[PDB]
């Protein structure tokens, strides 16, 4: 059943929906993904096919119903995840028990790789928090959890490698890689700090924040293209756009949406595409990274479209753009907004994008795959 | 009739007829400012007037007579070139 | 309404059915392409009378 | 001990992760550069009889690979075999030595291995004036080597050098420096190149004006560029413009119209000029003497060839600085 | 443009003059490596678990300092605005842009010495390293600003002279010190230093304060009321711009030349006279040039000195004579006992307006090339030259862009920069991102991936190739196969794709079991690229049909397969195993045809199989109860072939 | 007319790529243009296709010799256009 989408009824609530991953990859496309169950019976990790709609050369065909192949317990619930390869997958648990599973496209099933069932725990009291965001950088993984501790773990290590201690506790929203060795954060009053992983001890490294316009922040990805461009989602729907590497101050601040925003996520084969959620069930399609092809229509800032090459026109005098930094106004840093679809079913908390191959799940427990429109 | 047409065209046409007229070639030239009298001999409107008023066209043409004063002080000297210096200063 | 949907269906109507498309292999490749060929038209051919029947209909 | 008491090689990975170093003690000892930082003693072990002469390595395209030369008449090819792989725990790695090229009478004067874009060979030269040339077959043994060729050089051979290919024309070539230093051999640098109308190499050019024991000869990264550079490091630093102007459809590797150039000589070591070393695009240089010193080059607005530095192995270096002109 | 030798590019080892050992470096990316080797002497090394000591030489330094990558960021970010712009325009509008991405880069030029203030401020050992970099950094504006003023601009006499002064006192903040210094005196008349922040005040153009304090001083002196009324007077009536549609030149010295007159008359006249402050004062605005280098610290400055001579002596100046003038102030200003410096070296080759040797300078003089780049790219659109070039090889942009784009490289995020500066290159970038992807030691895969969206975007299918090739090789070294497979695919090399079918084959033979069988469902029309995956393929297609009972199609793919004669000598074993069900058949619709065929290829294969283990012999293991099942098999044929041929006969009645 | 030539539709190729070559590869004919021959195009064509791979090609050897050859009907046609229009322009 698909429109310009499959749709997938599993009447499990979706947590997580991941390409174990197949973009960029092979010459064949993403047909292999992972599912995290939460708030179901069996809070489970699930690897999962899903084949091409119609009929193609010796792919056996079929309309739909991509089908589980193994499923396993994970105890708790199934917040935040990374493929740290295509064979392993980390995962966190609400027990405190983070898990990479080494899963086989060979015999369909998960063996556990690797369980820490013991880690990030807030330094002043040793309060144990459940581990809020997940990056995987192999071989390195960056965690961060409610207790405002970070720890690095390798896929192999037992113990917690690194841990970057804190005495003031800090609920985050979201994690990104800067560098290799250098990790960002949103929180949830609208504060992006930073943290050298070379580092250790109590008390944020360095703590910056949205001004003028405040609000929280709930989700932050580097830019594929720019790593030290920095976007994070907020509470309001307000889009900072950050060319931040050691940074204080946002030189962009777009009053853009007025939901909350889950995720936000750069296409990987196509990164002046980004694609947008909200709490509505409401999504968007984003194409520009510093210019504009697409419109934008409850977006802030200054400008539309692109000048062409090639001068035929009066003798006129144009001018540069002004200093952002000069300013804590709505200015340049347009990435444009098209609704290509108003809500339409429960609420949508996860969207990823891998390749030109988008998947999102929602309340409804059901998941949608969209393919065209952006590529 | 016809200055309705113009009209109509507007902006563009007419940008094409200055920008001909400035910088283009020297029989070219000639054709325009005699096409340009004899529409404004019969104009009531005076919507060319006001645009190359905004445009600031009659800025850089007033600029470029500055460029005339130093060919034509070229000219004065003995052997003077091509007549076609004087025929630009005189359209 | 009438005439137009009259319209729509001779104009689908008249439109050739999908085409399996195979002409005598002489190598194995070549019933292999043709698999894929039948793949297509099995599912071009499907879509299309469906919405074909749904129109006379 | 071992490696202690002189170096006779060092060697390094692509791209510069890991280096090794071989010694007249006829032991290896393996280095591998943490990308967190620190140059860790990862392996050693007897390879060879007499003083390891050389190691170089094949590509990591094709694995972790040690070929090691000596006074033994003889050469080791070693292999990395990973103990355990696949996930949980890596076992230790062990070398294998997949087989010995034996085939020399004399010192071994050279070992290096081909540029992969037409294939991998690898090339050895003796003492014997002879340079043989094998390929692999077999994609997948790594014991495995046919000797495609071997030159007589009628020269000692002392340093030999691979035509780097960037064209779907250009066929490669080598370059032959010798360590004679007879006061009667006019040119001591000779070249080869794959005449690949006969299919076979046919000498492409020998240059005059060498008289010196050769000791390094370095080659110019081919690029868009028809012309190639060399430079040489004998007792003096002498660089070579080498235009292709055109040659015979079918006897190219035989005859080559080369305009040769002296271009650019430098006496200033004032001793044994054992080296000469380039940037990765070929576009600086690095000049090493007998009397512990090295001089470094830049070619300015005119292309003409500067010491930009000296320093000093047997004193300290010259100062640095960002304040000239 | 002249010969350029130095020396070398790191810090001398004193432990080389202590030991005389030979030196080693290795080539890097973006750095050279150096180390101690064993060499000009023998014995006595260090190496046990480390080396002695490894440098990481690199004449690039400067990106390895602080705020200094912050510098080169939003630098390269507003190179990116800058082409974005620069192929599109030309005139007016590229003057306009100019002029203000000019101080777009001045203005993260100050903000950048700000945070630098804040930490020199806060570190005193390395305060000295801040006050150096505060210091070329500051010339680097000042410059800057010279250099747009007078050519990105190129304004006519006038605002030229007033952005002059502006640039005088953003760089000269001494007055305003001064000030508070003679504000802090119990006496602020009686002040020596009074006078001279008049001065500091009347110089800078600060005429509205300095009738302010000469209010102050009337006040105080009666007899000095007059002077300071008359100075005021004067300062009221400074001549000015004369603009009756355009403006002249030639009514602005006449006035200018008529307040001279008049200042002289007051003078003369004892209201403008008397005393020495006063009488200094007249002497320099007529102008006086042993009384301004007697005021050598007032200005502290030549270029200061050449700007107080124009403003008081040539107010409307030609590029003609601004030589003369510059060359007279750099004469008058070192008349004394101060030694050339090389920043007024460069600005005397700036006023001389040489491209050549300005570039050149600044090539030797700045340790990196964004500087010496930015500058050159504006000059380029300021089109100055004569279709010059570096005629060493490329342009001087392309020649920068390689040397900063490769300092980056040396970094793990720095790389990507090289890719977007030669987004601009029509020829070579492509060749300098193939010299330096392979230079890289990959070991991120993610990173992989944005170079391959990278080589992407310009299709380098030969790049892709060799590195989908390496990283497949790792993957298979680190057993990851299913990742090999992908890199492989990528790669569309079917001899690995065989190869490692071979694993697949040889593991289904050890453990009876399909492998990726997921991956090998789907595959597409790859097949036909790949035998062995076509063996697989099929393979799997049997297993199916015939567990679905499809025996027609089932011969249809085996005959199909075995007159295609494929897989290895050990799986032919499995093609002549397939056989049995087509035995076991009970019912039969096949063809008496059908039948010949089928058992023609069945001993066909029997004799190549007895051959391919050896031309005249067979020497497998498996062969000899093998071969018994050989004749039992044949036997329930031959019986089911009298069964299938009556069936047929009887089938024609 | 106003006609177009039918783009190229290429499985095995780069359209992009194989018009570099295109460009790079036509020379001046006797004709008053430069455009590569017919022969010369097709057989650079099979050398570069053959530079590459092997294994299996072998039985889609027919495909690439179809696109090939309907390759050479486009340039064709594309002169089959062409020569019309100087001749045209003499009538």
């Amino acid at each position: 059943m698909a429109d310009k989408f499959a749709a997938k009824f599993v009447s499990h609530k979706i947590s997580r929906t991941r390409w174990r991953p197949v973009s960029a990859s092979s010459l064949q496309q993403p047909d292999v993904f992972a599912t995290g169950s939460w708030d179901n019976e069996e809070n489970k990790v699930c690897v999962w096919a899903t084949s091409d709609f119609g009929a193609t050369s010796l792919d056996e065909e079929y309309q739909g119903d991509p089908k589980q192949l193994c499923d396993i317990k994970h105890p708790g619930d199934v917040m935040d995840m990374q493929f740290l390869d295509k064979e392993r997958i980390v995962t966190g648990s609400s027990t405190g028990t983070v898990t990479i599973f080494r899963h086989h496209e060979n015999n369909q099933t998960l063996s556990v790789n690797q369980r820490w069932e013991q880690a990030h725990y807030h330094v002043g009291s040793n309060m144990r928090a459940p581990c809020t965001a997940i990056v995987c950088s192999s071989p390195e993984i960056v965690s961060v959890g409610e207790d405002g501790r970070i720890n690095c773990f390798r896929a192999e290590s037992r113990d917690v490698l690194r841990t970057i201690d804190d005495a003031d506790s800090s609920t985050m929203h979201g994690v990104t890689f800067l560098r290799t060795t250098e990790i960002l954060t949103v929180n949830s009053v609208g504060q992006l700090k930073l943290w050298d992983l070379r580092k250790q001890g109590n008390d944020p490294t360095q703590i910056f924040s949205v001004t003028g316009e405040r609000v929280p922040l709930h989700c932050v990805d580097r830019h594929p293209n720019q790593q030290h461009v920095v976007a994070t989602g907020g509470q309001d729907g307000m889009l900072c756009i950050w060319d931040v590497r050691h940074g204080k101050m946002p030189m962009s601040l777009l009053n853009a949406h007025e939901a909350e925003m889950w995720e936000v996520h750069f296409h990987p084969s196509n990164p002046d595409h980004l694609f947008t959620c909200s709490e509505d069930g409401s999504l968007w399609h984003w194409d520009a990274s510093a210019d504009s092809e697409k419109p934008t229509f409850l977006l802030g800032g200054r400008s539309t479209f692109n000048i062409s090459r090639s001068s035929i026109a009066p003798p006129n005098a144009n001018q540069s753009l002004a200093c952002a930094w000069l300013s804590t106004d709505p200015t340049k840093g347009q990435l444009e907004i098209t609704n290509l679809l108003p809500s339409s079913t429960l609420s949508v908390n996860s969207l990823d994008v891998l390749g030109q191959n988008l998947v999102c799940g929602t309340d409804a427990e059901a998941i949608y795959v969209t393919r065209r429109l952006f590529s | 009739d016809n200055l309705s047409i113009f009209e109509s065209y507007g902006t563009a046409l007419m940008e094409v007829v200055c920008r001909d007229a400035c910088d283009g070639h020297d029989i070219g030239r000639m054709l325009a400012l005699a096409l340009l009298d004899r529409i404004v001999s019969v104009d009531r409107q005076q919507q060319w007037l006001l645009y190359l008023s905004n445009s600031g066209y009659l800025k850089v043409l007033v600029d470029s007579l500055a460029e005339d004063d130093v060919v034509l002080r070229n000219l004065l000297t003995p052997q003077p070139p091509l007549l076609k210096a004087l025929y630009i200063y005189e359209s | 309404e009438s005439h137009e949907a009259f319209n729509e269906w001779f104009k689908h109507i008249n439109s050739p059915p999908q085409k399996p498309t195979l002409v005598g292999q002489a190598s194995f490749t070549e019933k292999v392409a043709h698999e894929h060929k039948e793949k297509k038209y099995e599912m071009d051919f499907g879509i299309w009378k469906g919405h074909l029947d749904a129109l006379t209909s | 001990a071992d490696h202690k008491d002189l170096i006779h090689d060092v060697s390094f990975d692509f791209h510069g992760r890991r280096m090794a170093t071989c010694s007249s003690d006829q032991s290896v000892k393996v280095w591998d550069k943490s990308e967190n930082g620190n140059w860790h003693c990862t392996a050693s072990w007897k390879t060879h009889s007499g003083s390891v002469w050389r190691v170089t390595w094949a590509h990591p395209e094709f694995g972790q690979v040690l070929a090691s030369c000596s006074f033994d008449r003889t050469a080791a090819v070693w292999e990395e075999i990973v103990g355990e792989s696949n996930d949980k725990l890596r076992g230790q790695s062990h070398w294998v030595k997949r087989t010995t090229l034996v085939d020399s009478r004399t010192s071994v004067t050279d070992v290096k291995f081909a540029p992969k874009h037409m294939g991998l060979m690898l090339a050895t030269c003796s003492a014997d004036g002879v340079v043989r040339i094998y390929e692999a077959p077999d994609v997948m043994n790594l014991s495995q080597w046919s000797l495609q060729h071997e030159i007589s050089c009628k020269l000692s051979c002392s340093c030999i050098s691979w035509n780097p290919s960037s064209s779907r024309a250009h066929s490669p070539m080598i370059a032959v420096g010798s360590d004679d230093s007879s006061p009667n051999i006019m040119g001591k640098v000779q070249i080869y190149e794959y005449n690949e109308n006969t299919r076979k190499y046919a000498k492409a050019e020998t240059l005059m004006s060498v008289s010196d024991p050769v000791h390094d000869i370095a080659f110019a990264p081919n690029l868009g560029r028809s012309f190639h550079i060399l430079a040489v490091a004998t007792k003096d630093v002498r660089i070579f413009t080498m235009k292709p102007l055109r040659k015979e459809l079918s006897s190219s590797g035989g005859v080559t119209k080369f305009e040769i150039h002296t271009v650019a000589q430098f006496d200033n070591h004032n001793s044994q000029v054992w080296r000469v070393s380039w940037n990765i695009t070929g576009t600086v240089l690095a000049s090493s003497g007998d009397d512990g010193t090295v001089r470094l080059w830049k070619a300015n607005y005119m292309d003409n060839w500067k010491c930009i530095g000296v320093l000093k192995g047997d004193g300290n270096p010259v100062g640095n600085s960002y304040q000239g002109f | 443009m002249e010969e350029l030798d130095v020396d070398p590019a790191e810090t001398p080892i004193p432990g080389l003059g202590q030991q005389n050992r030979h030196i080693g470096f290795s080539w890097g990316p973006g750095d050279l490596l150096l180390y101690e080797t064993l060499y000009q002497k023998q014995g006595n090394s260090e190496t046990a678990a480390r080396c002695p000591f490894m440098y990481l030489v690199r004449s690039d330094e400067d990106i390895y300092s602080p705020v200094l990558r912050k510098l080169f960021n939003e630098s390269h970010s507003i190179f990116v605005g800058l082409q974005k712009s620069a192929e599109e325009a030309s005139g007016k509008s590229r003057k306009a842009q100019l002029v203000q991405v000019s101080r777009n880069y001045r203005s993260v030029l100050r903000a950048c010495m700000e945070e630098m203030h804040t930490l020199s401020e806060s570190t005193r050992e390395t305060a000295q390293k801040y006050i150096s970099q505060i210091s070329i950094l500051s010339a680097m504006e000042l410059s800057w600003n010279l250099c747009e003023i007078l050519f990105i601009e190129s304004a006519p006499a006038g605002p030229l002279l007033i952005l002059l002064l502006e640039w005088v006192r953003l760089h000269v903040c001494e007055v305003d010190n001064i000030v508070q210094d003679v504000l802090r005196s119990e006496k602020p008349t009686e002040h020596e230093k009074f006078w001279d922040g008049v001065t500091g005040y009347v110089l800078q153009g600060r005429m509205n304060e300095a009738r302010q304090l000469l209010a102050k001083e009337a006040s105080t002196s009666a007899s000095a009321r007059s002077m300071c009324r008359v100075l005021d007077d004067l300062l009221k009536k400074m001549p000015m711009l004369h603009t009756g549609g355009t403006q002249t030149l030639t009514e602005f010295e006449l006035k200018w030349q008529h307040w001279r007159e008049e200042c002289e008359r007051h003078l003369q006249n004892g209201t403008f006279s008397s005393n020495v402050h006063m009488e200094a004062v007249c002497r320099v605005l007529l102008g006086d040039e042993e009384v301004l280098l007697e005021k050598r610290d007032l200005m502290t400055t030549w270029y200061h000195f050449l700007v107080s001579r124009l403003l008081f002596k040539h107010p409307t100046v030609k590029p003609t004579e601004l030589h003369f003038y510059a060359q007279s102030s750099l004469d008058m200003f070192l008349a004394g006992d101060s030694c050339p410096e090389p920043l007024d070296n460069i600005l005397l080759a700036a006023f001389e307006f040489d491209i050549h040797q300005v570039i050149k300078e600044f090539s030797i003089v700045s340790s990196n090339w964004w500087f010496v780049a930015h500058l050159t790219d504006l000059l380029d659109h300021c089109q100055l030259f004569q279709a010059h070039n570096l005629y060493f090889g490329a342009n001087m942009r392309e020649f920068l862009l390689l040397d900063y784009a490769s300092g980056l490289f040396s970094h793990h995020s720095l790389w990507q920069l090289g890719v977007d500066y030669f987004d601009y290159c029509p020829n070579l970038g492509r060749e300098y991102l193939k010299l330096h992807m392979e230079r890289i030691p990959l070991s991120t895969e993610k990173k992989a991936l944005k170079a391959l969206r990278i080589c992407e975007q310009r299709q380098m299918t030969e790049q892709v190739r060799s590195i989908c090739k390496t990283m497949a090789m790792q993957s298979l070294c680190n057993r990851r196969l299913g990742s090999a497979l992908s890199w492989s695919i990528r790669a569309k090399d079917a001899a690995f794709a065989t190869l490692i079918s071979d694993r697949f084959l040889k593991e289904y033979c050890e453990r009876g079991n399909f492998t990726d069988l997921d991956l090998i469902d789907n595959l597409g029309s790859a097949m036909l690229l790949s035998d062995r995956l076509t063996f697989l393929g099929k393979y799997r297609e049997f297993h199916r049909m015939y567990s679905q009972e499809q025996f027609s199609e089932a011969a249809s793919l085996l005959l199909s397969l075995m007159t295609a004669r494929i897989a290895p000598c050990s799986f032919w074993l499995t093609l002549l195993l397939d056989a049995l069900p087509l035995l076991e058949q009970k019912q039969v619709i096949f063809s008496a045809e059908q039948t010949y065929e089928l058992m023609r290829c069945l001993e066909d294969r029997m004799a190549a199989k007895l051959e391919s283990t050896s031309p005249d012999e067979i020497q497998k293991q498996d062969s000899s109860i093998d071969n018994t099942k050989v004749e039992m098999l044949r036997l329930a044929l031959a019986r089911n072939l009298a069964r299938a041929i009556v069936t047929e006969g009887a089938l024609q009645e | 007319s106003n006609e177009i030539p039918e783009p190229l539709q290429l499985d095995f190729f780069d359209r992009s790529q194989i018009e570099q070559v295109i460009a790079n590869c036509e020379h001046k004919n006797r004709r008053g243009q430069t455009v590569c021959n017919v022969k010369l195009l097709h057989r650079v064509l099979v050398a570069e296709v053959n530079a590459l791979q092997g294994m299996a090609a072998i039985g889609q050897r027919p495909l690439l010799m179809e696109e090939i050859n309907t390759i050479l009907q486009y340039v064709v046609e594309r002169n089959k256009l062409l020569q019309c229009l100087h001749a045209k322009r003499h009538a």
